């Protein structure tokens, strides 16, 4: 086995014990051969190829090194031959070169942050840590039990920067659920009159729950960065309830909260709005939930839903 | 004028020109007076007079065409408008020797405005 | 192999020919009806749509004139007779010359021509198509930004409409299926 | 996916545009030829065989989502397409065969994707007995269904909407002892449903087909429909891709160098031949000649090339002017239009132009006799397994795919990228990969 196939066969001797695991302490044995075999496991699951136990196409490079070596994007799945890969670029539109196939087995250390900063520059959202690269990666959906570990994916999308001096720096696109190869209250309608009066439900932090029905975006600021969500139950019930979220360890929930879905949360503070008699609740730092006529110049618009495509 | 400098976030110390260049538009069309729209007053308070929800007729103030654009444009409009006959009407139309007439009628002028243009180009 | 469109200038006295919508070269390309060809003169024939209209009809109304009066000509490349009094005998290909009794006879302005020519007209007045078929983004956007008003478009639309309706009036684009599958 | 899937019937007596007529003609013929090719390439159930077709078919306007009664666009296109091509193939058994066989397999595929409820309900709309069981009977009759027939394995039979039948049309599902019986209302998996549908379809379809062929003379009194009167399978392609004056500019010297890696067997061998002989017959050059316009070199340059290859082989340096070079030049003149003013397409170097003794113009894969050709091709340093699997298709008298597999091998790339139809397109590709 010369250097060609030794490229893979060295992962049992150099790669995984050095780049895919924290080298601050001992090189885990639960990870190197486990991924060594799991790659062929998910390969031979379908395995359309000619038959080559070495998936030559993929490797591992720290997340903030693509911008040093692959100054271009990378999006792949498993087992696509060059032809079958060339047989996916139409489903909706081929306008412009399709995402490149710089093929790797995307493995990153999951953290609710990226850098060595914890309070001001907090991102909340889940991003990747490695041994020679620490980057952001665009999520899709969040449950709550994947903080502080390492996760791998054969399906993935990446993007190199525009000007490392400018805003447009690199990132990743995450397609599927977090896959680690490691050996692994006040309902809205049922509490419709609690803070409806100020005299009853102010001061301390109380738990709540309900189905998210009306959620806006999450705004930053100089000091008070937050968002305010609204919830309830099914459609023949027009009343909602509202919570607020203003914590660096809680932007995670605007990254996690979704309409049509329901939640059960604890440790949610009150709101005391200055000069405004509009008391409703917020969350706070120590909380964790789980999943549950010329006047017609100016006129007032209406509201409707849709779901379309970037065009 | 380099693009990013002309497109930086304007302020004395880094002022772009589009910051101001639209000044007559900027001012004659929409003066200020309504305080900020806040999450209390967009997502929370009802009723809210938020501007986005309001849809309003709005006529056209202007546009900044190309120098050449106007040049050829005027050229064409005028040249086409070149009625030979209505230059001199009856009866002296038939009261000149074939020399003096073509002599006196070989020249013309005209001028035009932005007002005749929708919008009022500048 | 059809006959082009010739055109009289209303002011400069010169003549013109209108082959393809665009007038020639690539990024330079310009609409046909824009400027009289003669370099110096600066009149712009577009502003005489209606006059063009006239000639259009006053031209087509001789092509049809030919066909319904269609000549008849001989085939055996020696005989070369020209007449209209259609004789009555017949054979595989059709009728037979009276003199060269060993040969067919052919129409002169074969209908295929007539319809071809009317397509040729309707071609160069319907710029919209040729505009859509154009590849390069920036060329398209720039030219449209330049000089495709509703007005110019509308004038093309007008004359093209005259042509197209005047052929589709009734001759040839139809194929009566109700007699084709009985 | 669309309503389209339907059993052809009732010619739609509208009246339409002549342009749209020939359009639909060409479109549908393209679809047919393609489906045939795509099919003979792979095996049926492979997902290439799906992906590629569901790409092409959707591309040519025949399968989209829900719309109005029948004047939805693609279903109408399918409709008039068929009920025209009906007029195409009414003049052979081989022809009518090929047409049937192809439409058959298409309908099979194009139908195999409908949602199950849509499947059963549209079967209902088709004829009477086309009705479904209640899945309770799956539990009630698992023993009967499974133990009865060997056309099902174990207990894991999926939630297929099995069907009630009259035995009177079960005429092979039961006599072969392949189904349970409830008073002739046997219950059979969907597979044989597709089978029987397709068989009755073939029957009824042929039964209709023969009729028009017995009622031709009408068209004989028109000539607008002269191509499709009897002129489809001939020397026009889909269309003129590798037509006059496409991408290319290369100097003379390089030609030979490129030859060894870029000339489709026909050309390549002819160029070797003229490299040796330096003389050619009356017709021969008139293939190679126009083929050169494929890359499109200038006449005086091409004239110079031919001059070199002429007088070095002792062709009188005065004849050249008033002889060969004369017509070689005219090959870009006034008349030649669609006769000379065009390159050639394999379906002109196959379906006609018989090649005679010791001459070279003409499709090797056709005219070259089998085992002489075996050694001949092998002389291109080819693995004999490829040569064998090639000669197989060659005696299958479908050759374009043979040229294809050859190129596939000699450049080792495991996709043909296209479905070849013209040697110059082959050339433009071979230069693309460089
Ligand atoms: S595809 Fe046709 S023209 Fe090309 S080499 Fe094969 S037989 Fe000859
Ligand atoms: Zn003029
Ligand atoms: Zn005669």
């Amino acid at each position: 086995v010369p250097s060609s196939e030794q490229a893979w066969l060295e992962d049992a001797q150099v790669f995984i014990q050095k780049t895919l695991c924290p080298a601050v302490k001992e090189p885990n044995v639960q990870l190197t051969p486990l991924v060594i075999d799991c790659v062929k496991t998910v390969w031979l699951s379908q395995g359309r190829n000619q038959g080559s136990t070495l998936p030559l196409s993929y490797s591992f490079v720290s997340v903030q090194d693509l911008k040093t070596h692959q100054r271009l994007p990378c999006c792949s799945h498993l087992s696509w031959s060059s032809s079958a890969y060339q047989a996916w670029a139409q489903e909706a539109g081929p306008n412009g070169n399709p995402l490149p196939r710089e093929q790797l087995l995307l493995l990153g250390t999951l953290t609710d942050l990226s850098a060595d900063l914890e309070q001001e520059c907090r991102n909340g959202s889940l991003y990747v840590r490695d041994n020679t690269g620490v980057l952001s990666c665009e999520l899709i959906d969040l449950d709550l039990s994947w903080l502080g570990h390492l996760f791998l994916f054969p399906r993935w999308s990446y993007l190199p920067p525009a000007r490392w001096n400018s805003s447009g720096e690199g990132h990743l696109e995450l397609w599927d659920a977090p896959v680690p190869v490691f050996p692994l209250v006040l309902y809205p309608e049922s509490a419709s009159c609690l803070l409806r009066l100020r005299n009853k439900l102010r001061g301390v932090q109380r738990n709540l729950a309900g189905s998210l029905v009306r959620l806006s975006a999450l705004v930053k600021s100089k000091q008070k960065a937050y968002f305010i969500l609204s919830l309830g139950r099914s459609h023949p019930a027009v009343t909602h309830v509202s919570i607020i979220v203003q914590v660096p360890a809680q932007l995670v929930w605007h990254r996690a909260l979704r309409p049509g879905t329901a939640y059960v949360l604890t440790e949610l503070r009150v709101s005391k709005i200055r000069g405004q008699r509009q008391h409703v609740w917020m969350t706070s730092q120590s909380s964790r939930l789980l999943l549950l006529d010329p006047e017609s110049l100016v006129r007032y618009s209406r509201l409707l839903s849709y779901s379309g495509a970037v065009t | 004028l380099r693009h990013h400098q002309f497109l930086q976030h304007s302020s004395p110390g880094s002022p772009s020109l589009g910051l101001q260049l639209l000044a007559p538009t900027l001012d004659l069309l929409a003066p200020p007076g309504s305080p900020v729209r806040n999450a209390h007053n967009e997502i929370l308070e009802e009723p809210h007079h938020c501007p986005l929800q309001k849809y309003t007729r709005l006529q056209t103030p202007s546009s900044f065409p190309t120098l050449a654009t106007l040049k050829e444009e005027g050229q064409r409009k005028a040249w086409a408008s070149f009625d030979p006959k209505a230059l001199l009407p009856l009866p002296e139309a038939s009261y000149l020797p074939s020399c003096q007439l073509n002599r006196r009628l070989a020249w013309s002028w005209l001028c035009l405005l932005p007002s005749a243009f929708c919008p009022a180009q500048v | 192999d059809c006959e082009r469109f010739k055109c009289p200038c209303p002011t400069c006295g010169t003549e013109n020919i209108y082959d393809n919508v665009f007038d020639g070269s690539g990024t330079d390309m310009e609409p046909s009806l824009y400027r009289c060809s003669n370099i110096d003169c600066k009149a712009s024939p577009l502003t005489f749509t209606v006059q063009l209209s006239n000639k259009l009809i006053m031209d087509i109304r001789r092509f049809i004139k030919k066909y319904y009066d269609g000549w008849l000509i001989c085939e055996e490349p020696t005989c070369r007779n020209r007449t209209r009094h259609l004789p009555l005998q017949f054979s595989r290909t059709g009728p037979l010359c009276p003199a060269c009794m060993k040969a067919t006879l052919q129409p002169e302005y074969s209908d295929k021509s007539l319809y071809t020519q009317l397509c040729f007209y309707r071609y160069i007045f319907d710029a919209e198509c040729a505009l859509e078929k154009l590849t390069t983004d920036h060329e398209k956007d720039k030219l449209k930004k330049q000089f495709f008003t509703p007005k110019v478009l509308q004038d093309y639309r007008k004359l093209k409409n005259t042509a197209e309706q005047f052929l589709s009036r009734s001759g040839y684009s139809e194929v009566n299926l109700s007699k084709l599958f009985a | 996916y669309p309503h389209c899937l339907q059993f052809y019937l009732q010619p739609p007596s509208e009246n339409i545009s002549l342009i749209e007529f020939e359009n639909l003609a060409i479109d549908r013929v393209k679809l047919l030829k393609s489906v045939e090719n795509l099919g003979v390439s792979y095996v049926k159930g492979t997902e290439q065989y799906q992906s590629k077709l569901e790409s092409e078919l959707r591309k040519l306007k025949f399968s989209y989502r829900e719309n109005l009664e029948d004047e939805y666009e693609p279903r109408r296109r399918d409709h008039i397409s068929h009920f025209i091509l009906r007029l195409a193939y009414c003049q052979s058994e081989e022809l009518r065969r090929w047409f049937i066989q192809q439409e058959m397999d298409l309908l099979r595929f194009r139908f195999s994707i409908l949602p199950k409820d849509k499947i059963q309900d549209f079967l209902k709309d088709s004829q009477l007995q086309f009705e479904a069981i209640s899945d309770e009977e799956k539990t009630l009759r698992e023993q009967e269904i499974v133990a009865s027939s060997p056309s099902l394995s174990g207990l894991k039979l999926g939630f297929e909407s099995i069907y009630k039948i009259p035995f009177a049309d079960a005429l092979d599902l039961f006599r072969g002892r392949k189904v349970y019986l409830e008073d002739g209302f046997a219950y059979v998996p969907l597979k044989d449903i597709v089978a029987i549908i397709l068989n009755e379809f073939r029957a009824k379809l042929s039964k209709a087909l023969a009729l028009t062929a017995r009622s031709l003379p009408a068209v004989q009194s028109d000539e607008r429909l002269q191509p499709l009167l009897n002129h489809l399978s001939h020397s026009y392609t889909g269309q003129d891709y590798s037509t006059q004056g496409n991408v290319g500019k290369i100097s003379l010297d390089q030609i030979d160098l490129l030859s060894t890696k870029s000339f489709p067997p026909c050309m390549r061998q002819l160029h070797k031949a003229l490299r040796e002989n330096h003389h050619l017959r009356h017709g021969g050059r008139m293939q190679y000649g126009l083929f050169l316009k494929g890359i499109g070199l200038t006449l005086e340059q091409a004239l110079q090339f031919w001059k070199q290859e002429f007088i070095k082989g002792k062709m009188d340096p005065d004849k050249f002017d008033k002889g060969y070079s004369y017509n070689i030049r005219h090959s870009f003149g006034k008349e030649g239009k669609r006769t000379d003013y065009t390159p050639f397409s394999c379906l002109k170097i196959i379906l006609s132009n018989p090649p005679s003794q010791g001459d070279y113009h003409g499709c090797p894969f056709r005219h070259s006799d089998p085992e002489l050709l075996k050694q001949k091709l092998q002389s291109y340093k080819i693995s004999p397994g490829g040569i064998s699997q090639i000669l197989d298709l060659v005696k299958g008298t479908h050759y374009q795919v043979a040229c294809q597999k050859y190129f596939e091998m000699i450049h080792n790339v495991d996709d043909c990228g296209f479905s070849l139809n013209h040697p110059n397109q082959f050339f433009c590709e071979s230069q693309r990969i460089l």
